[PDB]
RNA sequence: UUGUACUUAGGGUCUUUACCUAGGUAGGCUAUCACGGGUAACGGGCGGUUACCGUCGGACUGCCGGAGAAGGCGCCUGAGAGAUAGCGACUAUAUCCACGGGUAGCAGCAGGCGCGAAACUUUCCCACUCGAGACUUUCGGAGGAGGUAAUGACCAGUUCCAUUGGUUACGUGGAUAGGGGUACGGUUUUCCACCGUACCGACUAGCAGAGGGCAGUCUGGUGCCAGCAGCUGCG
RNA sequence: ACUUGGUUGAUCCUGCCAAGGAAGCACACUUAGGUCAUAGAUUAAGCCAUGCAAGUGUUAGUAACUGCGAAUAGCUCAUUAAUACGCUCAGAAUCUAUUUGGCGGGGAUAGCAGCAGCAACUCUGGUGCUAAUACA
């Protein structure tokens, strides 16, 4: 009880890598379809 | 009042069902996985109606009126040919047949859009019409009669404005 | 382009009444313009025509609406509602101030 | 066989069915009511004032102290232990605040390692722990 | 079960009857569940779940019928009331008083206090639907319209089409929108928002997880501690 | 018209516990746009400031009187376990404004005019007249 939330404070807190934003909606699913089913595929 | 047009699937994380449903979405150029599940639910009300008709006698007053009326409505939609117009062939039909009758895909067959995705863009941006009437909606369902009448609405395609 | 459609001669308010079905391409008809076109067609004058409640469709060059035409000025003085007369060209005070006539004798 | 099948024998079947429902524990629990004498009072979520902070520990084999607050309820004026999820979080709660409590999610019974308590704290001070733990909302 | 059950006579009622008062019999209901107790019980059309059979819910249910106006109780007027935005008294809350005395019933529409996990505007309107009346005119918080809310249902966007180099998705090449803005024409009783028409144009994704039930044996920190975890389990 | 994890060294069982699908209240995180519907029932049928909700004038009864309305509509589910509700019948045991069709056959007050009384109210006293499809 003396020690609580110790692990969370004592982590070496990390800067997030900022990224190009994803194409939403149909493009996400189209980008999956041709990545997955076009090639190389069973 | 109201109704539930699509239904959710029974089991979420089946491999075969998810792997099936991507290459219906990919071929017909589609937004979500729910825009399948409505067309599954549309196929249900066709077939549940059909099967009940099948159970009845071959002469009953209900079958004669309904059976002729049911096949009339599907010959409009252009699923049943006149070869297959005989009531048992209603219990066939797939989502791949019923997806093909939509406006998105009928533009593509027409080739005006040039792509399944392109067809969606043409309809969503007010370019396409059906007998002098604009259709914003990318799931119209065209009745074969009117399939011939698919054409450019006016704007960029005809007007030529930037 | 002015189609007159579903047309009946109501003699009780002596008026010939219908719905108009005009189709326009390119998307640009003014109500005043409409009176011009209809009045030539039914030898009417512009004042004797009432046209009301006309509705463009989704997207396309189209518009349809109600309207009716009557002999003389004698109809619209008496048969018409008041909200079309002020529009064309012809407040709770009672609830408050009014019920003081019960409160005071 | 093993029951009355005859044409006129529908009183025997209907009345024997009513008896056999009282063996079923779900019909028994609903009907007895039997639920009112409960801290929750049959309500999914309840709120009230924190008394203090308590360390209750897990059974076996799991050696860990869990940190569940004692909370007085508003409507009954009873007291009951209640688990506080996420690391930190006991530090975020503060003494003598109002909190919203809800169930362990097990539809009654006692859940994980943790015996006794059947309750978790959803909000404090009208904010929610997830927001607090994540730190996209604040407390004074 | 004691007007409790039949009978004969009366009173009373709009009429029939223990509805009530008389005389005469001693009957009625019950294991095909009487009587008593409980209900987190208004009944019904129906709603949710389903392969069939069923099963749970039904304040509301966009309707139907019943009951109630803070709690009983009584009564006038009328075709119709045991009316409650009618009257009468008592009781319980509340409030005024010049200390004599009184005043009021939001389970109508808004709004507040309290209650709690839990539920909106003190707006505009008689034009639509209809209703009352001496009535084509008056009036209607019935009704209609806006305004706030991820509560619920359907619809739907976050781009597209070309081809240069790295293994067909990871500086170019151009296109096409609506979100939005500004007019005017429709629209409605009036706004809003919609549906058009023309001119401005090179900010739009999270939430939940990655042992198994049901996508990493990555790198870093932690060391039955913090913590996760519906269940089995992990440290 | 569907299964899978969990008692064992392993097995096949009985067996539940979980997972899994739907809705309906509530909490949460996140959010271009459109149409449409609903929203203090669950607990306190607990309590209420203020504003407004039932009034009614025609060419044809004479601010009032007179006539009709206010017993409907709206709200809520606390009573009620069948007397209510539903669904079949029944009135030869009944009542019914309004509509509709038959059959019929002079005097006394209200506003108006005036004198007063209360801390107060949409309470009134008293005198001086006059109305009728009101009253006799």
């Amino acid at each position: 009880l003396a020690q609580a939330g110790k692990v969370r404070s004592n982590t070496p807190k990390v800067a997030k890598m900022d990224k190009p934003k994803e194409v939403r909606g149909r493009a996400r699913l189209r980008k999956i379809y041709n990545q997955r089913f076009l090639a190389v595929n069973p | 009042n109201f109704s539930r047009t699509f239904k959710k699937p029974m089991r979420p994380y089946e491999k075969e069902r998810m792997h099936k449903e991507l290459q219906v979405v990919g071929e017909y150029g589609l937004k979500n996985k729910r825009e399948i599940w409505r067309v599954s639910y549309t196929l249900s009300k066709i077939r549940h109606a059909a099967r009940e008709l099948l159970t009845l006698p071959e002469n009953d007053s209900k079958r004669i009126f309904e059976g002729a009326a049911l096949l009339r409505r599907l010959t409009k939609l252009g699923v049943l040919d006149e070869s297959k117009q005989k009531l048992d062939y209603v219990l066939s039909l797939t989502v791949n047949d019923l997806m093909d009758r939509r406006l998105q895909t009928q533009v593509h067959k027409r080739a005006l859009a040039n792509s399944v995705h392109h067809a969606r863009t043409l309809v969503s941006h007010r370019h396409i019409s059906v007998e002098n009437q604009l259709v914003n909606q990318p799931a119209f369902l065209v009745w074969k009669e009117s399939e011939k009448n698919i054409k450019y609405a006016d704007t960029s395609v005809m007007t030529t404005e930037k | 382009s002015v189609h007159i459609r579903k047309y009946i001669v109501n003699k009780l308010l002596d008026r010939k009444q219908f719905v108009i079905d005009m189709q326009h391409l390119g998307a640009k008809p003014t109500r005043d313009e409409i009176k011009d076109e209809v009045a030539s067609r039914l030898k009417a004058n512009k004042d004797l025509v009432v046209i009301f409640g006309l509705e463009t469709k989704f997207g396309g060059g189209h518009t349809t609406g109600f309207g009716f035409v009557y002999d003389s000025l004698d109809a619209l003085k008496k048969t018409e509602p008041k909200h079309r007369l002020i529009k064309a060209g012809l407040r709770r005070m009672r609830k408050n101030a009014r019920r003081q006539k019960v409160k005071v004798w | 066989k093993s029951k009355a099948c005859g044409r006129l024998a529908a009183r025997k079947l209907r009345l024997a069915h009513k008896s056999n429902l009282w063996a079923s524990n779900a019909y028994r629990r609903s009907l007895g009511t039997s639920i009112y004498k409960t801290p929750l009072e049959g309500t999914s979520m309840a709120s009230g004032i924190v008394v203090g902070k308590v360390a209750v520990e897990a059974k076996q084999p799991n050696s860990a102290i869990r940190k569940a607050v004692r909370v007085q309820l508003k409507k009954n004026s009873k007291v009951v232990t209640a688990f506080v999820p996420r690391d930190g979080s006991l530090r975020l709660i503060d003494d003598n605040d109002r909190v919203l409590i809800a169930g362990m999610g097990r539809s009654g019974r006692s859940v994980g390692d943790l015996p006794g308590c059947r309750f978790k704290v959803i909000k404090v001070a009208g904010f929610s722990l997830l927001a607090l733990w994540l730190g996209k909302k604040e407390k004074p």
